[PDB]
DNA sequence: TCGAGAATCCCGGTGCCGAGGCCGCTCAATTGGTCGTAGACAGCTCTAGCACCGCTTAAACGCACGTACGCGCTGTCCCCCGCGTTTTAACCGCCAAGGGGATTACTCCCTAGTCTCCAGGCAC
């Protein structure tokens, strides 16, 4: 009995607890930590992969493309906000006209 | 030479993926020289980071822990 | 007498904003978004130097946008775009 | 020599069938892929590793990887020197235009 | 053999929407993504917990985290998240 | 009420401090709310420090900690 | 005018390379008795913020000369731009050498643990 299925897991409780504890981060890891690890990555896997079928929703093609990707986590305050720094490969970039070129 | 191997429509294409209407002919010098500039500015670490490994092959992961250590972090080449 | 308070405030390397209205709106914050915190003046006065800092960062910015658009007089706008290179 | 008749049938098709400045912002706002020709860009990091160099090897990924980055750092400082080009009335883009956002952020 | 979170996320991809196709450059992105968000809220809790003298990771620990680095709804979605799995896993052993 | 704690001769010798000389009306009131959008978010993760400290005064370090994660780190007042 | 025959629009068949599924498997995930060690609560003090105001006190609020210049209009003037035309090297395919990346591990060498003796270090 694995502890991912003590709780309905999915992402690997055990082994982000194994990279926690041999990972030169800190010294001991409560038993309470890495399943809410596992949740924690769960609920941001859940959000990107929903607004990726979205953008695959609404774009008609049934696959995830990295321009759908980078339109998920560009045109969203709270994405902009978490990674706004970072890029996506061949995601391209937001086709935004200025108003002042119209 | 090869810094004027990005030539002018390459540049204009750029621009047009940037949203502009009209450029000058001012823009492209200064263009590649920031490109050089920021070239330097990476590949510096990205070879420091394969001449501490014992290595002569500059990896794909030497790159993306250089772009993360100055910020731009890119996704999909490791990390 | 244009010069007179550019070389009078950037020479004195102290403060120039008050500090117990700054108290007050951080008070007034802590109202908001918290429940009474006590807080330490060392605290208010870090406070006080990053608000000072951030603001003249902000201010030597617009000071080429300024110029830039053919202007002397900083406007709204100018506050609207030096954001864009701040983030 | 399949895969040479296969490529000659293919760009038979190409040829075939594949073959106001306003329309080219809108056009290449919505393109994905990269947009600096490539084996140039390999010749200019080849020696631009020149000056910090030995026989330093390189792999295929690496290069597309800073690519991929030095397009997106260079329509990001486009995309910002924009803005402050047309808030000095200017449409056309000039050298001082890339001068503020060079200077402000450092 | 590499430890990816692969399979993992066309798991979870089946369950809400499984009509989606899904890409190889794209899941190494999403896998790169996920990496880069569990190493950085690893460094952030292993920051606080040297900060204020607690050695062990707890819940508070990555909860503080979580609502030091996301935005408000996003914070309050994820403590949400977190407290229902915590429950789950604390009941079920 | 104490929104406007600050005054308008205050930011004139502010940007006298730093070479704004002809200021426009509209500086000081979005000078008031780029500050407020400013100190709120180090503030509440101030407050999200001391809720680790499980306390009600929030501590110097707690602060240098938070503008630290922020991106403006102070020099003087720890370590 | 009938009809047979050639051309084309639309409908049906078929390569084809990427998404999806699968057998074999093999170093990690689970649980466990134990065990030095983090850590949570509490007397108790001590120490830093808060209110009132004693006593002053520069400083902001706001209105009045006045002229510098932001915005808009008018004329100027020229420089990238569309377009045509000529050149040119990028991409692709392919032949070829070979060179560092990757994987295995052993003596050796440098470190965790151990106790023992001494010189740093902010407080008086």
């Amino acid at each position: 009995q694995s502890r991912s299925a003590k709780a309905g897991l999915t992402f690997p409780v055990g082994r982000v607890h194994r990279l926690l504890r041999r990972g030169n981060y800190a010294q001991r890891i409560g038993s309470g930590a890495p399943v809410y690890l596992t949740a924690v990555l769960e609920y941001l896997a859940a959000e990107i992969l929903e607004l990726a079928g979205n953008a695959a929703r609404d774009n008609k093609k049934t696959r995830i493309i990295p321009r759908h990707l980078q339109l998920a986590i560009r045109n969203d305050d709270e994405l902009n906000k978490l990674l706004g720094n970072v890029t996506i490969a061949q995601g391209g970039v937001l086709p935004n006209i200025h108003q002042n070129l119209l | 030479d090869n810094i004027q191997g990005i030539t002018k429509p390459a540049i204009r294409r750029l621009a047009r993926r940037g949203g502009v209407k009209r450029i000058s002919g001012l823009i492209y010098e200064e263009v590649r020289a920031v490109l050089k500039s920021f070239l330097e500015s990476v590949i510096r670490d990205s070879v420091t980071y394969t001449e501490h490994a014992k290595r002569k092959t500059v990896t794909s992961l030497d790159v993306v822990y250089a772009l993360k250590r100055q910020g731009r972090t890119l996704y999909g080449f490791g990390g | 007498l244009a010069l007179y308070e550019i070389r009078k405030y950037q020479r004195s390397t102290d403060l120039l904003i008050s500090k117990i209205p700054f108290a007050r709106l951080v008070k007034e914050v802590t109202d908001e978004f918290t429940q009474d915190l006590r807080w330490q003046s060392m605290a208010i006065m870090a406070l006080q130097e990053a608000s000072e800092a951030y603001l003249v960062g902000l201010l030597e910015h617009t000071n080429l946008l300024a110029l830039h658009a053919k202007r002397i007089t900083i406007m709204k706008k100018d506050m609207q775009l030096a954001r864009r290179i701040r983030g | 020599v399949r895969q040479k008749r296969r490529e000659k049938q293919r760009k038979q098709s190409l040829k075939r069938v594949e073959k106001l400045a306003l329309y080219e912002i809108r056009k290449y706002q919505r393109s994905t892929d990269l947009l600096i020709s490539k084996i140039p860009f390999a010749r200019l990091v080849k020696e631009v590793t020149d000056e910090f160099t030995q026989d330093l090897r390189w792999q295929s990924m690496a290069i597309m990887a800073l690519q991929e980055a030095s397009e997106a750092y260079l329509v990001g400082l486009l995309e910002h020197t924009n803005l402050l080009a047309l808030h000095a009335k200017r449409i056309t883009i000039m050298k001082k235009d890339m001068q503020l956002a060079r200077r402000i952020r450092g | 053999r590499k430890e990816t979170y692969s399979s993992y996320i066309y798991k979870v991809l089946k369950q809400t929407h499984p009509d989606t196709g899904i890409s190889q450059k794209s899941m190494s992105i999403l896998n790169s993504f996920v990496n880069d968000i569990f190493e950085r809220i690893a460094t952030e809790a292993s920051k606080l917990a040297a900060y204020n003298k607690k050695s062990t990771i707890s819940a508070r620990e990555i909860q503080t985290a979580v609502r030091l680095i996301l935005p408000g709804e996003l914070a309050k979605h994820a403590v949400s998240e977190g407290t229902r799995a915590v429950t789950k896993y604390s009941s079920s052993t």
